[PDB]
RNA sequence: AUAGGAUAGCAUUCGGGAAUUCUUCUCUGCGGGAUUCCUUUGUAUGCACAAGGUGAAAUUUUGGGCAACAGCAGGUCUGUGAUGCUCCUCAAUGUUCUGGGCGACACGCGCACUACAAUGUCAGUGAGAACAAGAACGAACCUACUUGAUCAAAAGAGUGGGGAAACCCCGGAAUCACAUAGACCCACUUGGGACCGAGGAUUGCAAUUAUUGGUCGCGCAACGAGGAAUGUCUCGUAGGCGCAGCUCAUCAAACUGUGCCGAUUACGUCCCU
């Protein structure tokens, strides 16, 4: 039913870069729901933001990634 | 669920009748006396006999009991 | 100087952990040669670590504790090692300290958790025939 | 010197213990060094068969067990002395084997 | 400082550091140095017949060689059967119940041969494999570098 | 709103299947209230014993004696 | 040198209490480092009321055939759930869990036609935990959302009495039916 | 994986008369071709030099031609004989790898051969039995 | 550290050499230990009970085995050189040998196994059980190590060891764990693995998927949680997970045991049976 894109577009990408930060709770599933993208590329984008200090890693496991906005 | 069967009760009554002067209100010393003055293949049976013998001594403190005859 | 060494054991299911605690130049606790901070998962490390934190780390100041654990699985081995470490601290204080300090430590341990010093006696119940394990019976059908 | 090992095995616990005790006493009378006796792990032989002949009724089983006890004693004595120590009327069902260790 | 040495402790040996961190650093060293022999069949086979797919990691042979080196460190005198037990898995058998399958001995033999060619592993006295002096030195030096968090 | 009641005695398990307990509960109210020390018989499901506490949605209904 | 335990070394037990007075003696607030405490909690009837509440939550996540006995997995799921709850509510997640367990069960029920009965506090706690775990498990069955996210959403909604909670909806329906069967 | 979608992205990719789903990763979209499984798809990607983390539909025409030429004749690209699904053809004796419609056609040929010769496998397949 | 959070300490390690010393852990023949023993409540004479204590253990300690008297036209004449009476008895209903069959199905039922997926499937790394079995000058039997290997698996070959607390073996089981910064992202899909094709090897005197492993294909076979009904179960239990033995030249979706991870609920009643 749902159509989750498997690649970033320009619009969904700057939405990830600008709107995903300042979310209080950030997970790949939440960002996938908001941006209508697959959880894999959502996780990749969140990892990219994490590398660049845009977001803060709160809880981490091999299968679970929880992020939050920077204070 | 700890009823004393007639074997244990009969043995305890015999023990109290024959060895009244060697018993007291203590289970452990009475157990030693009973191991000395009885024959039985069962350690658990001797322990139950000692328990009911101590009960009989405690009762015999507060007046006579049925089935025990002493001078 | 004297040796100042005691040996204790802990048990949980079929896991047997032997803890050798020795007065050393520095606190050092290892389980099967692995330091405490390297033990995984963090839940089982937290279980083992609470043999130290419930009494406080100052009572392990100059003690080297090596725990060799065999048998059981990961959870049971962790619990056995935890019990062995707590009992080893108690035994060391019994051997080389007053009774007041040993009693204080023992009451703290027993207040937190009884199985820190007393072994859980539970064991696997043997299987019976006509059953698939200790208690579940063969499926019955009528028609 | 040289070590001689007696391996005492039997399926009757009382018989194996009696033979082991008698050997211990005889060796102590000879003033020889003794290692043991070591009570080796007891092995249980299990045969679990259906109780019924044919195949009718609730599938009930019999569990037959046979337990084997083994003891070993080491004597620091010559072969002649060990042969002297083991020369007595042994309880039936007890197997005593003599072996020289290296 | 996080990497500060806990007072009166100095240096590091194996078992003092994360096993995976050590294996990753050792595999990185093997790949970067470029002297380890990698069989061409590593790029075609599965690591075991109990797996259903290829190892999915391009550096899987280096990681396996590092893990085998660490295993030989932990157990001197281990042969390919022991390593097969260590690297085994549970197999999917379809509609039949699952069973444990030991790892294929062949890749473990290849890994031990590659480690031997580097001088890190030698035949053990009375069968098996064991670390050389150089292998032990390499293992402990890598353990210290991991403790220091350098990784290259 | 729910009033809090204190179980002061267990009168016994009621019902055919024994899943209900008949208890005497005292309404734990402030002094000077009409329901102060007021006691009432209530049917209770779940494991309960003396000195447990209940949340009475209604305090006007009494359970029929058993 | 001995300090009070904090759950997963970060969540404080200090001041942890339930607002529901009738559930005061059946929700355990003893400090613990992890949910895992291998104790014999089912030996006596009410001994399970002393088990720490987060461990009772962990025991509720072990239900189906695929989840039977996976207690370390449940502890990890709860570790992530508490972080998500803290991000959502900015409160102590232990307090949120306690409040959800307080509000997640009906106070009046119906039994066999049917008569309205009252629910013992022990059953209130049991049913709250059971219903929250059931709703979280069923919400995550075929869903992008992970199990910790669903569990955190369910617990946060139950702590506020929101009808978006599965447990709150079930409790409201049960209580309404029981008021109908007075 | 942090790469913006190309303007030539294809939701349906045509490879050996097969409709390959572009959203899938390349080896798991290659397994959509009959005669190509997961192992074979990974090996073909490794022989073609294309990254397995890319999505199909981003594959250009030359990449698809190279992949098709590898799948058609895997032995020419040093893929071992034991990796192929028809190693000594009972009629021709040659080793090959059947892909796409040739899998079904060769299955039809095998069944007709076992049926015309009246072997037990052939007559059982005639009856449809297991 | 690609950024590397949280989590005790403020000289350590090396089952690939010796020397003493000792029994905490392991081994075990006979012992000890628990009994309503102690204290309160309701019973209220006794017989007891419920909470708590003591304690490794607190009520048939826990789990088994044994288990009276009466019967059943219950099963077995397919266990026996257990058997009465009847049938066959040289082209035999005796006994061998050859080849089929006991396995055939668009069918119904009982008991399992595998699933329907993200509390997951794949790839990696880590730590880690317990019952057990091993052969009939040598030779069967079980194994380790090496090799095959200058290139897949399964194999095939050597050299050793073990009569089994000695070798296997420090028994690296699978559930499990992983801050692996791995792939997949809700779809009959990298779920599922039925059905089937081609090569090859192995047990056996003899094997066309109907011996059995292994490789690549097939997967576009259902199956997305299952109607009326219905089974089992109260603590190291259910469930889940493997392992061993037994059958066994070869083959466990079975049984008999074993350990591992480990709960929910009740501690009641006579509504149903
Ligand atoms: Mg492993
Ligand atoms: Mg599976
Ligand atoms: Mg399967
Ligand atoms: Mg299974
Ligand atoms: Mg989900
Ligand atoms: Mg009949
Ligand atoms: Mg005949
Ligand atoms: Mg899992
Ligand atoms: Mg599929
Ligand atoms: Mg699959
Ligand atoms: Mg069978
Ligand atoms: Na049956
Ligand atoms: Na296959």
């Amino acid at each position: 039913a749902l159509q989750n894109a498997v690649m970033f577009d320009k619009e969904t990408y700057d939405k990830l870069r600008s709107e995903v930060p300042k979310y209080k709770l950030i997970t790949p599933s939440i960002i996938s729901d908001r941006l209508k993208i697959a959880v894999s590329i959502a996780a990749a984008g969140l990892k990219q933001l994490c590398r660049e200090k845009l977001i803060r890693l709160v809880s981490c496991s091999s299968k679970t990634r929880v992020y939050t906005r920077i204070v | 669920g700890k009823i004393r069967t007639k074997t244990v009760k009969r043995a305890s009554r015999q023990v109290v009748e024959k060895y009244y002067s060697k018993l007291n209100f203590d289970f452990y010393q009475n157990k030693r006396v009973i191991m000395d003055v009885t024959i039985a293949e069962s350690k658990k049976l001797k322990n139950k006999i000692a328990g009911y013998t101590t009960h009989i001594m405690k009762r015999l403190a507060r007046g006579p009991v049925r089935g025990i005859s002493l001078k | 100087y004297a040796l100042k060494q005691v040996q204790t054991f802990g048990k949980k299911k079929t896991a047997i952990a032997v803890a050798t605690v020795t007065k050393a130049a520095q606190c050092n606790i290892k389980v099967n040669g692995v330091p405490l901070q390297q033990i995984l998962p963090d839940t089982l490390r937290a279980k083992i670590m609470e043999a130290i934190t419930v009494v406080g780390s100052k009572y392990y100041s100059r003690l080297r504790i090596d725990v060799a654990v065999h048998g059981g699985g990961q959870v049971s081995q962790a619990y056995a090692a935890r019990q062995a470490i707590a009992k080893g601290l108690i035994a060391f204080f019994q051997k080389y300290h007053n009774e007041v300090e040993k009693a204080a430590l023992k009451d703290k341990f027993l207040a937190y958790d009884k199985f820190l010093l007393i072994a859980d006696p539970r064991r696997c119940e043997p299987k019976k025939w006509g059953r698939h394990s200790a208690r579940t019976r063969f499926t019955k059908s009528y028609r | 010197g040289q070590t001689v090992r007696l391996t005492i095995t039997s399926r009757n616990a009382k018989a194996v213990e009696s033979v082991t005790s008698q050997l211990l006493t005889r060796a102590r009378d000879e003033k020889v060094t003794i290692h043991g006796p070591v009570r080796l792990p007891t092995r249980t032989l299990k045969i679990t068969t259906r109780k019924t002949p044919c195949g009718n009724g609730t599938n009930t089983w019999d569990t037959f067990e046979l337990k084997i006890y083994k003891r070993i004693i080491d004597l620091h004595a010559p072969t002649e002395q060990v042969k002297k120590i083991t020369s007595f009327t042994m309880e039936s069902g007890v197997d005593v084997s003599i072996t020289i260790l290296d | 400082n996080k990497i500060h040495r806990i007072g009166k402790r100095k240096g590091a040996t194996l078992k003092d550091v994360s096993a995976w961190r050590w294996i990753k650093t050792a595999a990185r060293h093997f790949k970067q140095e470029g002297k380890i022999f990698v069989p061409n069949c590593t790029e075609i086979m599965k690591s075991s017949h109990g797996r259903e797919r290829a190892p999915q990691n391009p550096d899987w042979y280096y990681i396996r060689c590092a893990a085998v080196l660490r295993a030989i460190y932990l157990r001197p005198g281990v042969g390919y059967g022991g390593l097969s037990k260590r690297f085994g898995n549970k197999k999917n058998y379809g509609s039949r119940p699952e069973h444990t399958v030991t790892s294929s001995t062949g890749p473990l033999h290849w890994a031990c041969k590659s480690l031997t060619k580097l001088g890190l592993v030698e035949p053990g006295a009375q069968s098996g494999q064991r670390l050389t002096r150089k292998g032990h030195k390499f293992a402990d030096s890598l353990a210290f570098q991991v403790q220091i968090r350098k990784f290259g | 709103q729910a009033q809090v009641g204190l179980i002061i005695k267990v009168l016994g398990r009621t019902g055919s299947r024994g899943n209900v307990t008949q208890v005497r509960v005292r309404l734990m109210a402030e002094a000077g209230s009409p329901d102060y020390n007021r006691t009432i018989v209530r049917n209770v499901k779940g494991p309960c014993k003396e000195n447990d506490m209940l949340s009475l949605m209604e305090t006007e209904r009494e359970a029929r004696r058993l | 040198s001995s300090k009070t335990p904090k759950l997963f070394n970060k969540w404080s037990f200090e001041g942890l209490e339930t607002s529901e007075l009738a559930l005061r003696d059946h929700i355990s607030t003893t400090a613990a480092y992890v949910p895992h405490t291998s104790g014999r909690w089912q030996k006596r009837r009410f001994y399970k009321a002393r088990m720490p509440i987060v461990e009772r939550l962990a025991n509720g996540l072990m239900f189906k055939g695929r989840g039977n006995g996976r207690k370390l997995q449940a502890a990890r799921l709860l570790k992530h759930t508490l972080e998500i709850i803290h991000l959502l509510t900015d409160e102590n997640p232990l307090q949120v869990v306690v409040d959800a367990v307080s509000k997640g069960a009906p106070r009046e029920d119906s039994t066999r036609r049917r008569q309205a009965v009252d629910v013992s506090p022990m059953r209130r706690v049991n049913e709250a935990i059971y219903q929250m775990c059931k709703g979280a498990r069923e919400a995550a069955f075929r869903n992008l959302k992970s199990m910790p996210e669903c569990l955190a959403d369910e617990i946060v909604n139950a702590s506020k009495g929101s009808s978006n909670s599965y447990a709150i909806k079930k409790k409201d329906e049960v209580e309404r039916v029981a008021k109908a069967n007075r | 994986s942090l790469t913006l979608i190309p303007d030539h992205f294809q939701h349906i990719v045509r490879l050996l008369n097969t409709n390959v789903e572009g959203k899938r990763k390349v080896p798991f979209a290659l397994r959509m071709v009959k005669g190509v499984g997961i192992r074979f798809a990974y090996l073909v990607c490794k022989k073609a030099g294309i990254d397995v983390e890319r999505r199909a539909g981003t594959l250009t025409a030359e990449e698809l031609e190279k992949i098709a030429e590898i799948i058609a004749d895997p032995a020419k690209f040093k893929i071992p004989d034991w990796f192929l699904n028809r190693q000594r053809d009972p009629k021709t004796g040659k080793t090959e790898h059947l892909s796409s419609s040739m899998v079904d056609t060769r299955l039809r040929d095998d069944l007709e051969r076992l049926k015309k010769m009246r072997a037990h496998r052939g007559v059982r397949h005639a009856y449809g039995l297991r």
